[PDB]
């Protein structure tokens, strides 16, 4: 029994209005272009072996079910664009879930592990940065021990800082730049 | 002015009369031959380029002829004597913008025979000095007379 | 304190339906433009736009039917050579060359016809006033 | 004469009302030159508004009518007819647009629309004073008409036309008539054989006493306007005498030459000297000279000796009133979604290709088989909107019939078989007509074929069996459904046919967006176009079935009908004309005119241009090009819009 | 040809010898890589553009002015890198809106991103601005094996804006692997993803894994001897996930993975210590064997 | 109308002036056939000629002997919405433009009388009976709206919030009689939510009528998009079954309907309606087919998409003309594909809605085909 208290009837102009500008209100605003054919699901590769099943987050966000948002099914899409390239109604799919999942993360719903990834960006100014391993494999390949990146220059580490703090990324992963860690 | 226009406008006003000027462009003063089927611009030229036939018009050989643009009564002395008409009559009274009436017909029959594929970037990149190919003795009088 | 004057030239056939359409499904746009109705954008003539810069235009739109879609077959094609011409003209004269602006719009295109409006007012309003107007009542 | 105006701002309830200021509009146009009478009514349309406008005319002796109001493409007749029962000549109306062109865009700038309001009046009055009383030009009417396309609009068309006493000419494209239904074995919803419908038909138009039928013959040209056209049919050579030929085919029995037959889709072979199919019209024989190897087998059996390799194509000429566009429709091309594999998969068919197989008279005898190893399918799928409702292949329309032909297919099939298993691929069922959601009720009911609501992602074949799965999501159950098929069956939409575009060029008539000819107006003239004289009918229009192609082609035959029984039809006089005390015959006019109406002549001594006033279509190309200003459209001279220029900075 | 060589993560702190097999086949083809100082996190869209858009297209743009600063365009050898700064680039190109909202934020940090940068991937430079037959041209030691050539999908996708042609049906890096006298072997669901994109294989690690045993399977039953990759993430989910599957459903494989640099190195004469196979999680040596 | 969203009478009213000063057409309107004698080409028909009760020619049309009448009767071109008096004029734009006194609700008191100037109102007025000759004749007597009274589950007739189609349209409409305002008929509150039910009597073996009605699909679309235009902030949910828009520009216009006006649809026809007596708001109780559950929104208007039936007349009509009827109930026609405007009877043909359930495209269409048979 869905009954309308639970709905929240702004979810599709909402998830509109965190893609504009970026990727777009046409890009997004494409959700309501949906006519509910499952051509997306059928194409989706991870809906083969989950309950996940593209049509119905598009259903989902139309009719204003809040619990896409809190859902894990929203994440397992790896955004391989298959539903994007085969849909009839030109519905941008793929850049609609990750603009879901930007509701998502302010809500709170993300996985510790991408989290992580985010405060090594932070940190670091990559993902996956170099360990003392990494110097070693560079020197016996013939490459410089540390490559050009933002890792090594201060000036670079800072101008990032200085963009995430204006983005409000730092509040939005929880980091605390005073103890250099996550909160939560 | 010619000197008999000049003496026709002001012997008129003496008697009383409304002195009346000649209303057609100059292609009828003009003994030039034209094409039956009409006129049809191939490719633009300037004045020194090539060796113009003495019978067909200069406009439908290529050349800027202000000659379609320009008010009769000089009795045409230029394309009989070798060269474009340069339209220092001015226009007809039913023409406000000469250069700009000139544009429009030069670019209407540019490439005509060939309308749907001719390129529109031939003439505009064969013309370099259009102010002074079309408002020579008119750009006071143009809708923009001026360069900002 | 300014908003920018534009005028528009609009075939009957399509730009004109286009306009209608915009209208008719309520999409806004600027209202700096006043549209002129003609039959054919082979109508449009040099004359017509420099008239409008001299009365104190500060940006000139025309709207045709689409290349091979005129409705008396090949007006726009006419149009297409003469504003080719008259952008040029435009600079030498010392107007900004995007201060003419030409589109090919049908009758059912009017949420494009509302972009171009839209980008048009936005293009006029970053360019600020022709001063010709200015210029020649010295 | 001084220009008497009289300005009419309407509100439209609050369409204009609402966010333009009508009754400061009003004030504002009375402070303008030559306005003598400004109201503001709700309605202007409306009786009370239409009596107000004749009251002043007579009342302030008006001699120019200004409304502010909608646009000229939804009231200008209405307008101009209204001045015009006042004794004011129809052309010294004027209509500016203040509400798609202004209180509908600029809600939300109620003070800017306002005076957008007043400066699109002030341009209305501008043009208003310069206009002149204009009168139409009356022009005779040929009594005869032109059908293009012999299918079951076009055969409709020519035999109303000719049961009316009018002469018909019907010119079809390839050697018989009948188009797509006569590749159709049954028709939907009746069931009924398309032959039951479409042969007698044919029957009659070919030996119509009113109707000359040109087949095998195409238009090459149209010149003219309504009521005067002159047309050239290309009567293409078949290499047969007709008048000797029986159509007996002795001769087909001897070709040694293969062509794939062109009416099966490529699924049949046909000969170089063939017959379209068996109760083709005429039942005449033609010899494809693109494969002909003349080696003269077929003239050997030939009894009355009809074969003739010597024949010419013949250029007839033809004076015509009204002509009618009945070119039909061709299948979609489903090669472009990849993922059905269609040109891959031997056993992807279309369904046009499946109604040549169904067929009795088809390349397969009437029997349903896989073209990988000619064994029947026990197991039929059909993947509805192929190439339609969808943007990635620029089809974003509903095809209109293939939800009814899928349903009607698998009924035969399941007729024809019992045992075989038919599931429909679809995203909504669209059975709107007449005994349609019957139809529909009576395939699940009674032929037992199943609905699977889901649009398929993909098609995949197995190389080893050539049997099909068929990747869709069961969106009813919100599961994913991959179940194996020995025929999938591809409802192919509607595109406009190959010539269309030859077609579209000769008659100077425009596309809607979804390709297909534009008709003059959705709602009231759906089978007009905006070129006078010249009439739609069939899917050449849009994507429709037999019962709607056959109501048009009546439709057509009535709006055709119209001018011819007339006699005399009337043409604007917004055209161009000459003033010769000003052109010096510079020659720049001559080309411009696509119609050719302009042309130079000889008068008093002196060469001078000289406008065909029933060739001009009013464009106004010619006079925007003319450089001594001799040449105008009335209704739109440069000093008219010069002063409508003025006009949105300032008063004259 | 001049290029702003953008290295990203994976390739220069984990899979070094990809960049150094890069850095041989591109000088080899006549291309000048110039550093791209202080570049950092493309960043990875699959955290990044799910995490705050506006975050990942600032960052990106950050990265696309080191690269209009030095005048030049930019390469990659990374699907997730070549997505994000190419998408970054068409979208400031396309929206002024978004181009505005960056450039307001780039302002702080004194920059400002023009739109002269176009961003490239390796294989379809080497496709569209080389040519394949320079390819064959360049190998020393043929490498007759069959490969299971893995496209990933931030490659070709999506075709809109990409314009690298089909995306269901594509023929590049078939035809590039092909060149080295290699065999491109045809498998079942070949476009089909390799389960680690979009953060799946760090959020639903079972999930990513259960899509790339698929993708092995279905390339050992076409008879590939290793798989090829443009994309330091799908060598990452083939080389480390063949360990997982292991661990978790008890599946051995032992399959070889290559990225296209290190397949393209190997053809042209280098030596297998300085491609770093010895890093890989699953061994190449059987692969070595065999050429 | 759609697809295009033209104003109807802005674009019909120039046919109906066309028709009134036709010099080939003779008009008799307030006016009906009693009888049809002979056969084709012969045809001798009885037209009566109604009595209006109001001298015709006198008859102004300004609408001031109506304020006085103490009879209010339901005004039929409001479906019932609007109240109306015994002496009226049908619509603002009606042709010809002349008043009525209805005799089946007149009470004769003659209060109406004392207040006309033209002394038009004459009681002792009679009905005349026209004959003429005729060749061929055209049926083109429309339908009429389904009375969902019937679908008990749904409220109509019980419920103030639950309205048709057809009276949605009036309400909508500036000339209608809540000068197009679309407001809840329990407390004149414009509704925030409204829900659109869809085939209502139709596709319904249960009601009888088995056939689609061809165009609710399309008008729940336009009628949702009139309101999104009128009021943004309205939240709107359209129940269907299958969206048909099958002709040009529907498929467009249904998109549209989603992508620009945010209208949102529901797979899955209402079980039932419930109102809560305290508010008069209703609860759609359906299932949302395309997730597997069963949804139970609130809404402040439920809108009922009625179908189309034959129009009450239509009984005579078949009696005086000697035609048939198809399944559907509406009349039949020669065959569906070889004559779909003639009939079995000679010389007697079809056109509009009478023949089936169709748009005006279709309906205009067969006005055409039709004149061209006769
Ligand atoms: C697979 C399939 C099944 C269908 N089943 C049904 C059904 O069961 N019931 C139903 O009602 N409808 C059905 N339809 C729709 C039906 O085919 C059309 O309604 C019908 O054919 C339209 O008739 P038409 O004359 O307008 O077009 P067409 O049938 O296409 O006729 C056009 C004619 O014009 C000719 N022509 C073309 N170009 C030229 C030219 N340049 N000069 C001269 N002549 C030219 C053509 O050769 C052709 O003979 C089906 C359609 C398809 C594709
Ligand atoms: C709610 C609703 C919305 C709609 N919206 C649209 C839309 O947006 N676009 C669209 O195209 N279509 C729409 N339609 C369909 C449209 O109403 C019909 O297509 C159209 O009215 C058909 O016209 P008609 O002449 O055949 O019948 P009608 O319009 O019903 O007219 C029949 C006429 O005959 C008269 N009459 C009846 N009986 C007799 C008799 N015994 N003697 C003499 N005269 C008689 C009647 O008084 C009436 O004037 C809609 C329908 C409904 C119910
Ligand atoms: S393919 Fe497109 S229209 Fe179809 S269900 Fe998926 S997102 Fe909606
Ligand atoms: S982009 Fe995401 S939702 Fe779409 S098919 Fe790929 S994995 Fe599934
Ligand atoms: S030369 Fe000049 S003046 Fe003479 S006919 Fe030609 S265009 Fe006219
Ligand atoms: S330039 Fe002057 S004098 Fe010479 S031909 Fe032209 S108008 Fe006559
Ligand atoms: S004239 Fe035009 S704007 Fe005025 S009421 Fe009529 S349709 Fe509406
Ligand atoms: S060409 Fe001769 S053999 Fe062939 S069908 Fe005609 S009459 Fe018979
Ligand atoms: S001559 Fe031509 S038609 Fe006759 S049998 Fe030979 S190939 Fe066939
Ligand atoms: S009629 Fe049916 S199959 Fe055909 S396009 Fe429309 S919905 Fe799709
Ligand atoms: S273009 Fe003007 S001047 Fe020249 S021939 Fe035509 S009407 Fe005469
Ligand atoms: S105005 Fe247009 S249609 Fe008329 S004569 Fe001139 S070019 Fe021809
Ligand atoms: S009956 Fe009398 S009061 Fe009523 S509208 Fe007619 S003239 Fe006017
Ligand atoms: S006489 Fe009849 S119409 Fe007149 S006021 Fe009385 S009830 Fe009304
Ligand atoms: S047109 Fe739409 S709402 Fe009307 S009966 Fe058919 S399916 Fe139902
Ligand atoms: O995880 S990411 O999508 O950013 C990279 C995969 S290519
Ligand atoms: S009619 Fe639109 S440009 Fe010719
Ligand atoms: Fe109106």
């Amino acid at each position: 029994m869905i009954y309308s208290s639970d709905l929240n009837k702004n979810l599709a102009s909402q998830i509109i209005e965190a893609g504009t500008p970026i990727p777009g209100d046409d890009v997004v605003s494409s959700l309501k272009a949906c006519y509910q054919c499952g051509t997306c699901t059928g194409s989706c590769p991870s809906g083969r072996r989950t309950s996940y099943r593209t049509r119905k987050v598009i259903r989902k966000a139309l009719l204003g079910m809040d619990d896409v948002l809190d859902s894990d099914d929203i994440w397992k899409c790896t955004t391989c664009y298959t539903c994007y390239e085969r849909c009839p109604r030109d519905v941008k799919v793929t850049e609609i879930i990750k603009t879901i999942r930007n509701l998502a993360a302010q809500k709170g719903n993300m996985a510790k592990a991408h989290k992580m990834t985010a405060m090594y960006v932070l940190k670091y100014g990559h993902a996956v940065p170099a360990n003392k391993n990494t110097a070693e494999l560079r020197k016996s390949i013939g490459l410089s021990e540390k490559a050009p990146i933002a890792q090594f220059s201060e000036k670079d580490l800072n101008e990032m800082n200085t963009l995430i703090k204006e983005l409000g990324f730092d509040e939005l992963i929880g980091f605390d730049w005073e103890k250099g860690a996550l909160k939560e | 002015p010619n000197p008999e226009m000049i003496a026709e406008v002001v012997k008129a006003l003496l008697e009383g009369k409304e002195p009346e000027l000649p209303k057609k462009n100059l292609c009828e003063e003009c003994a030039r031959k034209k094409s039956e089927e009409g006129v049809a611009i191939e490719t633009i030229k300037r004045n020194y380029e090539g060796n113009p036939d003495p019978e067909k018009c200069l406009l439908e050989q290529g050349y800027i002829c202000l000659g379609i643009a320009t008010r009769e009564g000089c009795g045409a002395p230029c394309p009989s004597s070798g060269v474009p008409c340069s339209g220092c009559s001015g226009p007809t009274d039913a023409v406000v913008d000469q250069g700009a009436k000139m544009i429009s017909a030069l670019c209407s029959d540019f490439g005509i025979d060939n309308d749907r594929d001719v390129d529109p970037m031939i003439l505009p990149k064969s013309i370099k000095d259009k102010i002074g190919s079309f408002y020579k003795f008119t750009l006071p009088s143009a809708f923009v007379p001026i360069r900002l | 304190e300014w908003e920018p004057k534009i005028i528009g030239f609009c075939c009957n056939w399509c730009t004109y339906g286009g306009a209608d359409t915009a209208g008719v499904g309520r999409m806004q746009y600027p209202p700096s433009i006043r549209i002129i109705r003609v039959m054919c954008s082979g109508r449009i003539e040099p004359s017509l736009i420099l008239k409008a810069f001299k009365e104190g235009a500060d940006g000139v739109f025309v709207g045709g039917c689409h290349l091979g879609d005129c409705h008396y077959d090949s007006g726009n094609y006419k149009w297409q050579r003469r504003v080719m011409m008259l952008y040029e003209l435009l600079e030498e004269l010392g107007i900004e060359k995007e201060r003419l602006n030409h589109e090919w719009i049908s009758a059912s295109e009017g949420e494009k016809f509302q972009n171009t409006m839209k980008d048009f007012y936005n293009k006029i309003e970053a360019l600020g006033p022709c001063k010709l107007k200015e210029e020649l009542d010295k | 004469e001084e220009p008497r105006i009289g300005v009419y701002v309407c509100h439209c309830g609050v369409n204009i009302g609402g966010t333009v200021d009508c009754p400061d509009v009003t004030e504002f146009a009375k402070t303008l030159k030559n306005v003598v009478v400004a109201r503001d009514y709700k309605y202007m349309c409306a009786d009370p508004g239409q009596e107000m406008i004749k009251k002043d005319i007579k009342e302030h002796n008006l001699n120019r009518v200004v409304v502010a109001a909608c646009s000229p493409r939804l009231h200008e007749p209405t307008f101009r007819r209204c001045v015009a029962e006042a004794g004011l000549n129809p052309f010294l109306f004027e209509f500016a647009n203040i509400r798609e062109h202004c209180s509908w865009v600029h809600m939300h700038e109620k003070e800017k629309a306002t005076e957008k309001a007043k400066d699109l009046v002030r341009m209305a009055v501008a043009k208003a004073r310069l206009l002149e009383p204009l009168e139409f030009i009356k022009v005779g009417v040929t009594q005869r008409a032109l059908v293009i396309g012999g299918g079951v609009a076009g055969i409709q068309t020519a035999l109303d036309l000719g049961d009316m006493g009018f002469e018909t000419i019907l010119v079809e494209k390839t050697p018989s008539v009948g188009g797509r239904m006569a590749q159709l074995d049954k028709t939907f919803p009746t069931n009924d054989c398309s032959i039951c419908i479409l042969a007698p038909k044919m029957v009659d138009v070919a030996k119509h006493p009113n109707v000359k039928l040109y087949a095998y013959s195409e238009v090459v040209d149209v010149q003219g306007y309504v009521g005067n056209f002159k047309v050239k049919i290309m009567k293409k050579a078949r290499y047969i005498d007709e008048t000797k030929c029986t159509g007996c085919g002795q001769c087909s029995e001897v070709c040694p030459i293969d062509v794939p037959n062109e009416f099966d889709m490529g699924i049949g072979m046909r000969k170089a000297i063939y017959k379209p199919f068996p109760q083709a019209v005429p039942a005449k024989y033609t010899i494809d000279k693109e494969h002909c190897i003349e080696c003269g087998l077929c003239a050997k059996v030939c009894g009355p000796n009809a074969i003739d390799f010597d024949q010419e194509p013949e250029i007839i000429e033809a004076e015509v009133g009204t002509i009618i566009c009945a070119i039909g429709y061709d299948a979609f091309d489903p090669t472009v979604r990849e993922e059905y594999g269609y040109g891959v998969y031997d056993n992807v068919v279309t369904a046009l290709e499946l109604e040549r197989m169904i067929n009795a008279s088809g390349p397969t005898g009437g029997k349903v088989i896989r073209l990988s190893d000619g064994q029947k399918p026990k197991r039929i799928a059909f993947i509805q909107c192929v190439g339609s409702r969808d943007a990635k292949v620029g089809n974003k329309y509903c095809s209109n019939v293939c939800c009814m032909y899928a349903m009607k297919n698998s009924q035969l099939i399941k007729e024809k078989s019992p045992d075989t298993e038919i599931d429909i691929y679809y995203m909504d069922i669209r059975a709107f007509s007449k005994g349609y959601e019957e139809f529909y009720e009576r395939s699940a009911k009674q032929y037992g074929i199943k609905f699977m609501r889901g649009r398929p992602s993909q098609v995949i074949e197995d190389p080893e069996t050539g049997n099909l799965v068929v990747r869709a999501e069961d969106t009813l159950l919100g599961e994913i459904l991959e179940k194996e098929y020995d025929l999938v069956v591809l409802s192919v939409g509607m595109v406009p046919t190959k010539s269309a575009d030859e077609v579209q060029k000769i008659l100077g008539i425009s596309r809607t967006p979804d390709q297909f000819f534009m008709e003059a107006h959705p709602k009231l003239r759906p089978v007009d176009t905006a070129t006078d004289g010249v009439y739609l009918a069939g899917a050449c229009q849009g994507p429709k079935d037999i019962p709607a192609s056959v109501a048009q082609g009546s439709a057509a035959a009535s709006r055709a009908a119209i001018p011819l029984a007339k006699g005399e039809v009337e043409v604007e006089p917004i055209i161009a004309s000459v003033d010769a005390e000003i052109c010096g015959g510079c020659g720049v006019c001559v080309k411009q005119c696509p119609y050719g109406a302009p042309r130079l002549v000889e008068k008093d001594g002196k060469v001078v241009a000289e406008v065909i006033s029933a060739l001009c279509k009013g464009c106004g190309t010619c006079p925007a090009g003319c450089p001594s200003g001799a040449l105008e459209q009335d209704h739109f001279k440069t000093i008219q819009l010069f002063k409508q220029i003025e006009g949105m900075f300032r008063d004259t | 040809m001049k290029y702003a060589f953008f290295l990203g993560c994976i390739m220069p702190n984990r899979y070094a010898g990809v960049e150094a097999a890069t850095r041989t086949v591109m000088e080899k083809l006549g291309v000048e890589l110039v550093d791209m100082t202080g570049a950092s996190c493309c960043p990875a869209p699959g955290v990044f553009g799910s995490f705050d858009q506006k975050t990942w297209l600032t960052l990106a743009a950050r990265n696309l002015c080191i690269a209009e600063e030095m005048g030049v365009d930019i390469v990659t050898v990374c699907n997730g890198c070549y997505g994000s700064l190419f998408e970054a680039a068409h979208l400031l190109h396309d929206n002024k809106e978004a181009l505005n909202f960056v450039n307001e934020k780039l302002d702080k940090v004194g920059k400002e991103y023009k739109g002269n940068v176009k961003v490239r991937h390796f294989a379809e430079l080497i496709y569209n601005d080389i040519g394949v037959d320079k390819i064959a041209e360049k190998v020393e030691r043929p490498l007759n094996i069959n490969v299971g050539v893995h496209y990933g999908c931030h490659f070709l996708k999506p075709t809109d804006v990409k314009h690298l042609g089909s995306a269901e049906r594509p023929v590049m890096l078939d035809e590039i692997v092909e060149a080295t006298g290699a065999k491109s072997v045809p498998y079942a669901d070949k476009m089909m993803c390799c389960g680690a994109g979009g953060g799946v294989r760090a959020r639903e690690l079972e999930l990513s894994l259960d899509m790339t045993n698929e993708k092995i399977e279905n390339m050992i039953k076409a008879g590939a001897d290793c798989t090829v990759n443009v994309c330091p993430f799908c060598h990452l989910q083939f080389d480390r996930g063949q360990i997982e599957i292991k661990e978790k459903f008890g599946k051995e494989y032992n399959f070889p993975v290559l990225h296209l640099s290190q397949l393209l190195g190997l053809a042209m004469g280098m030596d297998p210590k300085d491609l770093a196979l010895s890093v890989h999680q699953i061994s190449v040596d059987p692969l070595l064997k065999k050429i």
